[PDB]
């Protein structure tokens, strides 16, 4: 994709995680587990069920539309009226088409950008108190117990409170 | 202790297309086309249609005998013809202005059959029994119902004058006809006058018709012709009809009432004891899709016609289990 | 020490909408959509209109008496019909290819009326005094300023035969009528012939014209007709009208020019000492955005016309405080 | 936003910065001010403008364009002429609503982007030098005066003039 | 020891827009607007076009002699006729449903032209040489190929009545005109009656005719007029002609065959031995490409014609050496 | 551009390389040379080559197009003929020229993103092992001969085995 996450540095999806569209995956001693970020699935959601709504919206209701009746020496109007009826489906298929590829594009590269910036946000909190070990995981430096872990998911990870003991292991 | 970041997949196999790619499958995705009908004629918000049977619109209006007799008075919210009328013009000839008549219908809701010009009390120094074997009914020579032969009576054909004042509050349909033997020994023998004219006039409408005889080839058996014409009578008027000859009188008018949303569309589909917003040639549809590509010719509230196969919008993400 | 990358924010209050998120609040935007006009009519491109007051096309063309008269040669940009146009055809009948003469009268910049047939010079042996208290005037009968209504003289009518020849070096629009009376005996009284013909005739025009009598429903008190025609006589060409009666005959002509950009419009606003390039019923635009939701109807450059309420496309950035 | 700059790690947007639409806030003992990046604003203004002119050339002049008449039995044409006029009013109103959503979604992560981009040119000079403290803002593991803060915003930062009282302040 | 990632470029200066930046160069690109063609008439899908050289529509139908006369059997993808067509009508009159015949032929693709009244059987009693200066051959005075001028043998005009029988099961195309003198003397010396008619019936078609006799302004040196119809004969289905005057009878009418993606267009290139899948006025295109700015008017597979001068889609990256 | 590697921190293109749109240069003391990343380069064109071919297919093709005639008692017709024929040109020379322009802007950015990608997954595998030199370039912390710098190219670089050599001399 255009932001390298999806498909990318990230090979593969999680058939484990079904509450949401992008999430976490943790191990420590207490476990493992896939947590879905409700902030960024929630938002992307909205975004999402706002794009098919204005797709929707955008195309007025058809209303009644049915032929017409030539005798044999309006010839000349019957074209005419066969190449108005003609031409506009000509447009509205092609807007209708284009518009499907052009939307479906964008869709695809939004969701890409979420879980790289759900993985920037990540990576900025840890900073040096873990490694990357690639396919988007961190290898903490430290123990990082459930507590510790629901910061990181969170927001509100405490760099300074593991900074000595992530140097110690870090060597 | 390890924290990884991924997205979700599953076991869905639609596949949507981009710019970039094709078949690319994805974890959710939502159809935009609809391409499923009922196959069914039904009621359009709340009201049934005017189904025409064996007659096409040329026959119902004139009252062709071979067609079953409609209600006095019917209310619909589309006409729908079958794809083989048989039942139309059965006396050979040109109807005027036709296709203005049928696009006029278009636009019409209701309408109410009432004798313009009672049969037995119009035309008491005419005939009025004649018919034709064109217009057969039951194996028996017959005319039309809506219109009446006028020809001569004891060897005379007097100077007829009779009119009609709209009190309906509604436009009244006035449809006549006028009759060019092949020859003039006939000519004579059904009008006893050479030079006959029909004339018929209204506040907004004024037209003079005078026979042209000649010998035509057979249509219908028949090698005479029989001109057919119309006009809408406004709430008020009156209509003036004057002829020593050749006239195919009115008996039958039509109160018309104004509506919208309405069409006239051909299908040989039955109609049921079903409702909907939408409903084209083939079927009903019942949906809240923007597109459709079932059939380009619609009555009601529907989606818009597109000639694509497939419209398929992606909601999730590429799906990589 | 410390440095920090960041991004403008102000107190703007406008909004646009995305595909992903609506009332974004954002720092710079630019309206596309016109809403705003004058609601005058003003000059287009310098040039004044041709307002037609009391009159429509036709009442102005035939010279209905009721309008004021216009100037002898007038220039325009655009036509102003007033919605509430009673003053028309004022003798009822039809107004043949009516809707075609409109559109011609479209791309018409400047007409000069001018006398084809003077009155005192062209009909010796006829009357030319008819009046008719359907085209009444200050409480009184009077006729069309631009026809004769020709009549028996001493008891006869003798076959006419006029013509005129193009030498204005542009189209000239010559309209006629052709009379017919409800019964024979006025026909007879009138026109003193009963198998009466009008005849015109020019390079590229030929018709003839035969009255068809018969009563009539009272039209403005008149169970008589007038039909009224017209035909465009090239440059150098010649027109010839001959008949022995019926003829509602020309007196007054128009040399017409061809321009680019005009058009017909109806308007209830009042002329103003303003200039515009864009121009709809409703008032004037002066705008250079592309889109304008005011009224389809248009006159000049002006912008496109669409249904949508608002057209924002933001330029800075989305705004947070 | 698609980058994760706006309303993104850079929360909310500075008031105080009128002269452009990206630019720096520093803090040293010499004082504190909003310098607006000129080379960015600037490009992204000859952009923007481009966009604008390009949608209002793209769209014609509308010429004269006025209603025809038609009498009784003219519905057919009629009924035409009104086909014709209300199926072009709804393709440009389509076409016209459509280009402002696109264009203005693009727009959107087009000042995202730039703001990204910024951000990488300072982050791609400091190195080590400084650390990332959140919210867009780096502090220095050295004295860094009014000169030392011109040379970031000009991208001519001289990293080795202070790797070493960096490296001695990040011990 | 380094590793660096860069991306390519080369001496390419093509250009590409964008909407945010014009004038980008870039290493690769694809031209999408085709803008060439050989200014040649050719061949389309191996099918030659129907030429009319000197003629238009009007004067090959009706056999113009100052036209080289065609074979008698011609297929054709598409017609054409030079803008300077001066052979077209020869004798003066109108055309009646002249552009909705052009509109037929348009969707036609071969003729056979055959005698359907031969001219030493079918008119015993009349005389059938009667040529016009109008219609000059070689300096000499003619008429239509195709059609016949009837007037009276031996003082008489007897009503003639003659008759043919669609046995080609394809559509017959035939044509006939009316004569109207300018003077009642010269009625009576051509067809020595002066109340004449001419009948045209078949199974769908049924009109009359009658002359209409008035001095009018020369035209080609005429100051009579000839009036031109046509019908559309159905296989199978008969034509009946009766007159006692003016009538142009028809010689030659033509078995039409249909077609499929036919016109017509005017043009003054010279025809070639080459062959095209698409066909301009101006030449013939040999492209895939999907868009043209060469003409709007394209028979065959075409791109689509736009106005603009430039449409080029960037395939490579922004070039920077 | 969108993600500021092309004219951005990646200055200017190689004439040098003429196998690919995307690729590498090495400096090693066994020579120099370019190589360009196959893989990205044929899914980019692959791409590509899908953005034309769906233009293309999206245009029908016009067939046989024709005027009318009318006599001088059709002018309203007439005026119907030539206002459906100019309305349809306008939204077709409409929808081509703003597809090319959209299209053009998303093809250009499509190519930044595959650079920067590529630039990140070589600044992913190094790591701490070499430095980023600016302008799209790595200098090693230890000889990288040219098996080393295949193992870069393809994605199976051996950080370990370069990380006691890299730190010496990184000290
Ligand atoms: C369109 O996209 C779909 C979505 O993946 C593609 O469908 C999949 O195509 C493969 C190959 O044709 C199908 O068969 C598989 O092939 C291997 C090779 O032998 C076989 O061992 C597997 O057991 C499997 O049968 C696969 O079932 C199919 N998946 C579906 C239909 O859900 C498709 O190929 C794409 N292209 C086209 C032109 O449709
Ligand atoms: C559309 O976007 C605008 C732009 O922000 C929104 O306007 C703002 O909406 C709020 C809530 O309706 C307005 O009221 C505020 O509410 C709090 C809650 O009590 C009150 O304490 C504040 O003092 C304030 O009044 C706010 O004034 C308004 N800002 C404007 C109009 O500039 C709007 O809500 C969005 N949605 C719609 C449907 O318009
Ligand atoms: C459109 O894009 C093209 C692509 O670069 C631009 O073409 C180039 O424009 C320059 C300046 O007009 C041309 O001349 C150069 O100018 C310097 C200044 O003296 C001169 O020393 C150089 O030797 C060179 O001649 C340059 O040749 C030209 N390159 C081409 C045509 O391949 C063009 O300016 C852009 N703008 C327009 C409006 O076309
Ligand atoms: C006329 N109809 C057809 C229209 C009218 C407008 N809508 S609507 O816009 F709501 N359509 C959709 C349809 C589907 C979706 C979607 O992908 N999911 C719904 C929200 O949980 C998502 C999820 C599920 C499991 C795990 C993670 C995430 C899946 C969305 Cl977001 C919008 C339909
Ligand atoms: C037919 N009319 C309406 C058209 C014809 C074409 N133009 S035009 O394209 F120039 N429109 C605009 C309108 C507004 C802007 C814009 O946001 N700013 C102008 C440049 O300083 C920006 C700024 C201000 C303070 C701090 C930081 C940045 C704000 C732009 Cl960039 C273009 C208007
Ligand atoms: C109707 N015609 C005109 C259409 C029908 C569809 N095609 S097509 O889609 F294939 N067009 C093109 C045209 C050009 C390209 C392109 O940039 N290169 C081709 C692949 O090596 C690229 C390259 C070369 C050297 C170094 C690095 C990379 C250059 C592409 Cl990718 C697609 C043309
Ligand atoms: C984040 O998670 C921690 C658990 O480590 C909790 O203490 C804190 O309140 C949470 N903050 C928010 C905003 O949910
Ligand atoms: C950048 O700023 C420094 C001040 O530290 C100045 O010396 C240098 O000349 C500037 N460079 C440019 C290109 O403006
Ligand atoms: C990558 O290159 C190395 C050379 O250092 C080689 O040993 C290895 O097999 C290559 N891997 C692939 C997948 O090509």
């Amino acid at each position: 994709g255009l932001f390298g996450a999806i498909a990318g540095f990230i090979e593969g999806g999680w058939t484990g995680m079904i509450d949401g569209w992008y999430g976490y995956h943790h191990q420590n001693e207490q476990g493992s587990g896939y947590a879905a970020d409700q902030k960024s699935t929630q938002n992307a959601i909205n975004g999402i069920t706002n794009k098919v709504n204005t797709v929707i919206e955008k195309m007025n209701i058809q209303f009644t539309a049915v032929g017409k009746e030539f005798n044999k020496l309006e010839k000349r109007m019957e074209n005419l009226n066969k190449k108005v009826d003609d031409g506009f489906l000509d447009i509205w298929t092609y807007n209708a088409e284009l518009l499907v590829l052009l939307e479906n594009e964008r869709t695809l590269d939004f969701h890409d950008s979420n879980v790289k910036n759900l993985y920037e946000k990540v990576k900025s909190q840890l900073k040096n108190n873990a490694k990357e070990i690639g396919n988007g995981c961190f290898e903490f430096y430290h123990k990082c117990d459930n507590e510790c872990m629901e910061s990181v998911r969170n927001g509100t990870y405490d760099y300074p409170k593991y900074s000595e003991e992530s140097k110690l292991n870090r060597e | 202790d390890t924290i990884c970041i991924g997205y979700h997949a599953n076991n869905s196999t639609d596949t949507v297309d981009t710019v970039l790619e094709k078949n690319v499958t994805v974890t959710h995705s939502v159809n935009l086309l609809e391409d499923s009908h009922n196959g069914k004629l039904c009621r359009l918000k709340g009201i049934a249609p005017l189904q025409l049977g064996k007659c096409n619109i040329a026959g119902w209006l004139l009252g062709n005998p071979e067609c079953d007799p409609l209600l006095p008075v019917r209310s619909w919210s589309y006409i729908v013809e079958t794809p083989n009328s048989e039942n139309g013009i059965c006396y050979p000839g040109d109807f005027i202005d036709y296709e203005e008549l049928r696009e006029q219908l278009s636009s019409v809701s209701s309408f109410e059959r009432f004798e313009i010009f009672p049969k037995e009390s119009s035309w008491p120094n005419h005939n009025t029994n004649g018919v034709t074997a064109a217009c057969s009914h039951e194996g028996k020579s017959s005319f039309y119902r809506n219109l009446l032969w006028l020809t001569e009576k004891e060897g005379s054909y007097p100077k007829l004058k009779n009119s009609y004042v709209n009190k309906k509050g509604k436009e009244v349909l006035v449809l006549w006809g006028i009759h060019h033997p092949p020859n003039s020994k006939e000519q004579q023998n059904l009008y006893q006058n050479e030079n006959a004219y029909v004339s018929v006039v209204t506040s907004n409408y004024n037209r003079r018709f005078t026979p042209e005889i000649a010998e035509r080839p057979k249509v219908r058996d028949q090698a005479g012709r029989m001109n057919y014409y119309w006009t809408l009578l406004k709430p008020g008027d009156t209509i003036i009809f004057e002829a020593n000859g050749n006239l195919i009188a009115p008996m039958y008018a039509f109160a018309l009432s104004r509506g919208f949303g309405s069409g006239i569309i051909t299908s040989n589909a039955s109609m049921h004891e079903c409702n909907t917003k939408c409903q084209t040639p083939l079927g009903a549809i019942n949906s809240s899709l923007p597109y459709q590509n079932i059939h380009p010719v619609t009555i009601g509230e529907c989606p818009k016609y597109v000639r694509s196969a497939k419209l398929r919008m992606v909601t999730g993400l590429r799906n990589i289990p």
